[PDB]
């Protein structure tokens, strides 16, 4: 379990500054034997800083995002890990603010699907139930922006449609567990219909926190 | 888009709980298609990335159930994917994708794989061939990275029982490392996790790998490679990042052995396997030499009952992997041990065995000697041994029985010419230097009138030729082996155990510690370097190691640089102290060693001559105060 964090820190260290957290982590990770009191927000923080930052190239972001997918799919972040809900809040919040830069190898359109798949895995998993309203709203805004935009390829749009039809199930299934508020008193509508609007695209080349 | 849709439907149906109720044959029919989607390159790249993600997910789902024919067929499919037999048809991308796939599949549930035998049989012989073969025969960096990814996972999770197969792989890395420019950097960078993760990997290796008789020595070899890699001269054949990894390995080793050192009593201390292994590995060097003087040396070690030729002949008989074969062949070639020549081959058994299998077995016993006249006696005893082993029945000789050994009753000349003719087949056919191909019919006709002035049974020679033709060679060092190059087909206690590490390796380690501290200019590396040297100095005190515990402080004393007119205490050899940070740093740790030392007798004569200096010269440059014992001064009223 402790292996898989230092492991792939080998892989993502190979990027020849912004990488200093990785060698700091490698010095931190040698003698633990387990994930007990390591402040689990910090152990994912260098990856979050890599994916959130816009200046650096896209290839390192692709490698980091694949590493993050491999992180979650193992289920290394156990429930017993300290402050895990904060870590998942941080990684979703950093995911929704993703940025990109032009690159010759691969394509940004190729690796946006990794963001979509990782978001789908995050929300669909039980871990997604311990998320706040603002970050999930930002996630839905980002996915809807990806779906609506015509600049990207139609296959990625189809992936966006698929994950949205997937995530309606998860968001509305909690509607069964929740109980009705108030005492069924008479209600007068006084809220707007068009106060909100579709957020403009940002991932590409160029009573809420409860 | 329809391919993406069917992939999403497959992921949803297989990840669902109802996916567990799919049949244990249809999953393979699924997997062939949805993995061929990943392998195919002409499709869009985003579709391939979707294929990689959903293969990772379905691999999690299928291998989580292992806690059943589907996984067997699956490992067969990955074996066909990764292994180099099908390298021509498959591309780099599909191969590496399968490689990280099997890495994930083993890593998720590798602990439980020991119990079930069929998967382990499929993972030992054919799978490990792939990761062994890729290291010598690759150029692209990503594939080597992925293979070392998988190999490090095997060592870190499944290194306990998967024991012998660690040997042949692990040596070969040094053959490419100790002996390509970026490949060495990749190897060193990816191997460090091996020592880092497992907490006491070197001690565990010395426990199971070294002191066991059958296995060779790797940990001592590992340190002997690393210490050579430590010096900056290795930067002429490696990148600047390589020495930091090796220094991290060495400092981690000494820090782990110091973390083992927290609370043990020295008086409480005052091997049961390696004690044999010492003289056992010593006698091979005498046998890998002019070995006449080593034979009476062997008897003195309480190994053999008596100096009779039967006992030494039996001794050379049993062991096959130990003695160097060419040296034993040359020993057998000498003409002054003809008694040993007669009696050693007597203990062979040719009952119910053919001559072809006899020669096939016997060529493995020694390399065929390249001498002209010395082989004439052995290639003759080859024939002469066979007369008494097979009991003679002259009244039961006939050609009616086909594929029969009892029918032939050759004399000495018959088996002599048979053996002399059989040896020529490998040079005639298998060797490539003979460009003119010789027909076998002329070779058989050459043997006219040989079976006691008569022809040998032609069916016998025909079957022997049919046997030997099966191993034709085209175009010798090890060019790999179809049979795996292995015979698989055929707190006080731990300190006591690793007591023997330093007596083998320690001088090399302290030499490694020095010669980089001097050249290194940076403060941060140097303070850690000298702290490591302090750790070795403490470790020397528990044990005896007089040479090490003398030489290390002698080197430090020479390194402190203490051995115009003066006036505050200015001196010719005080400004050198102030200007040199290193001179400041060695004195404090040196006098710390002198402080916490326990035994008085351990120091030597010339060290004592050294430490009367330092303090005398510091007096002579008026640095330290003179009244070191004011109590005796007050007692004398002086």
């Amino acid at each position: 379990p402790v292996t898989i964090i230092i492991k792939e820190c080998i892989n993502l260290s190979t990027a020849m500054p912004f990488l200093s957290g990785f060698i700091q982590l490698r010095l931190m990770l040698n003698k633990l034997k387990n994930l007990d009191n390591i402040d689990s927000l910090t152990i994912l923080q260098p990856f979050l800083l890599i994916v959130s930052t816009s200046s650096i190239s896209g290839y390192i972001t692709s490698l980091a995002l694949d590493s993050l997918q491999k992180f979650f799919t193992l289920n290394i972040i156990n429930e017993s890990s300290q402050n895990y809900i904060g870590a998942h809040r941080a990684t979703v919040n950093a995911l929704t603010h993703c940025r990109f830069e032009g690159s010759q190898q691969l394509s940004d359109d190729s690796v946006l699907l990794k963001v979509v798949f990782l978001l789908r895995s995050i929300v669909d998993s039980p871990y997604g139930d311990l998320l706040s309203n603002s970050i999930i709203y930002d996630v839905l805004q980002t996915i809807l922006s990806l779906a609506c935009n015509n600049r990207r390829s139609e296959v990625l749009r189809n992936a966006a449609q698929s994950t949205m039809i997937a995530v309606t199930v998860k968001i509305f299934s909690k509607l069964k567990t929740i109980e009705p508020v108030n005492v069924n008193q008479i209600y007068i509508n006084d809220e707007s219909y068009t106060n909100d609007v579709l957020k403009a695209d940002t991932i590409g080349t160029n009573y809420a926190d409860d | 888009s329809v391919l993406l849709k069917v992939v999403f439907l497959l992921r949803s149906i297989v990840d669902s709980p109802y996916g567990d109720l799919l049949s244990n044959s249809i999953i393979y029919d699924v997997l062939q298609t949805i993995l061929s989607l990943a392998c195919n390159n002409r499709r869009s790249e985003v579709l391939r990335n979707a294929a990689q993600s959903t293969m990772i997910a379905v691999t999690v789902k299928i291998f989580s159930k292992l806690k059943l024919p589907v996984v067997r067929q699956y490992l067969n499919l990955l074996l066909s994917l990764i292994a180099p037999e099908n390298e021509l048809k498959h591309s780099y991308s599909t191969r590496i994708f399968g490689l990280e796939l099997i890495q994930t599949a083993l890593e998720i549930s590798g602990d439980r794989l020991q119990l079930y035998p069929r998967l382990f049989t499929l993972i030992s012989d054919p799978i490990f061939k792939s990761i062994l073969f890729i290291i010598q025969n690759t150029t692209k960096l990503s594939l080597l990275q992925a293979t070392l990814q998988l190999f490090t996972t095997l060592v870190v999770i499944l290194g306990n029982n998967l024991q012998l197969q660690i040997e042949l792989t692990l040596t070969r890395i040094f053959s490419i490392l100790l002996d390509p420019s970026i490949i060495k950097e990749l190897l060193i960078e990816q191997i460090s996790i091996l020592w880092t993760r497992s907490p006491s990997f070197f001690t565990s290796t010395f426990i199971n790998f070294d002191c066991n008789l059958d296995r060779a020595d790797v940990s001592i070899n590992f340190l002997k490679a690393l210490t050579k890699l430590a010096l900056p001269e290795s930067a002429l054949t490696t990148t600047e990042s390589v020495p930091p990894i090796c220094l991290e390995g060495l400092v981690s080793l000494v820090d782990d052995m110091f973390d083992h050192m927290k609370d043990i009593d020295r008086e409480e201390f005052g091997l049961k396997k390696r004690d044999r292994k010492t003289e056992f590995i010593e006698c091979t060097n005498a046998f890998n030499e002019k070995p006449k003087k080593g034979i009476p040396m062997l008897i003195e070690k309480g190994f053999i009952a008596s100096d009779s030729d039967k006992d030494i002949a039996e001794f050379l008989f049993n062991n096959n992997n130990r003695m160097n074969k060419k040296t034993i062949g040359l020993l057998l070639c000498h003409p002054d041990k003809v008694s040993l020549l007669n009696e050693y081959i007597r203990l062979f058994d040719f009952s119910g065995l053919r001559v072809d299998e006899a020669i096939r077995i016997l060529l493995t016993k020694f390399r065929l000697p390249g001498e002209s006249q010395q082989i004439e006696r052995i290639i003759e005893a080859f024939s002469s041994a066979y007369c008494e082993n097979q009991d003679y029945d002259p009244s039961k000789i006939s050609d009616n029985a086909e594929d029969d050994i009892s029918t032939v009753q050759p004399d000495a000349d018959s088996v002599f010419i048979l053996s002399y003719s059989i040896i020529m087949l490998n040079t005639d056919l298998h060797n490539p230097q003979v460009k003119e191909h010789m027909s076998f019919e002329d070779y058989s006709g050459n043997l006219k009138g040989c079976c006691n002035h008569k022809d040998f049974p032609f069916w016998y020679l025909d079957r022997i030729y049919c046997s030997i033709r099966d191993k034709e060679i085209v175009m010798n060092e090890k060019w790999f082996e179809d049979a795996w190059n292995n015979l698989i087909s055929s707190p006080l206690e731990l300190l006591n155990f690793d007591r023997a590490i330093f007596k083998q390796v320690g001088p090399s380690i302290v030499s490694t510690l020095f010669n980089i501290y001097v050249v290194a200019s940076d403060d941060h590396i140097s303070t850690r370097m000298i702290t490591s040297l302090d750790k070795c100095s403490y470790i020397s005190a528990f044990f005896d190691f007089k040479d090490l515990f003398n030489d290390i402080l002698n080197s430090i004393a020479k390194g402190t640089t203490l051995i115009m007119p003066l006036v505050i205490p200015v001196s010719t050899d005080a400004v050198r102290f102030g200007r040199s940070f290193k001179g400041q740093l060695n004195t404090v740790v040196f006098f710390r060693i002198i402080r916490r030392n326990k035994d008085p007798k351990i120091f030597s004569k010339e060290l004592w001559l050294n430490i009367v200096n330092i303090i005398l010269t510091l007096y002579e440059d008026l640095i330290l105060s003179p009244d070191i014992f004011p109590d005796l001064q007050k007692r004398l009223k002086l």
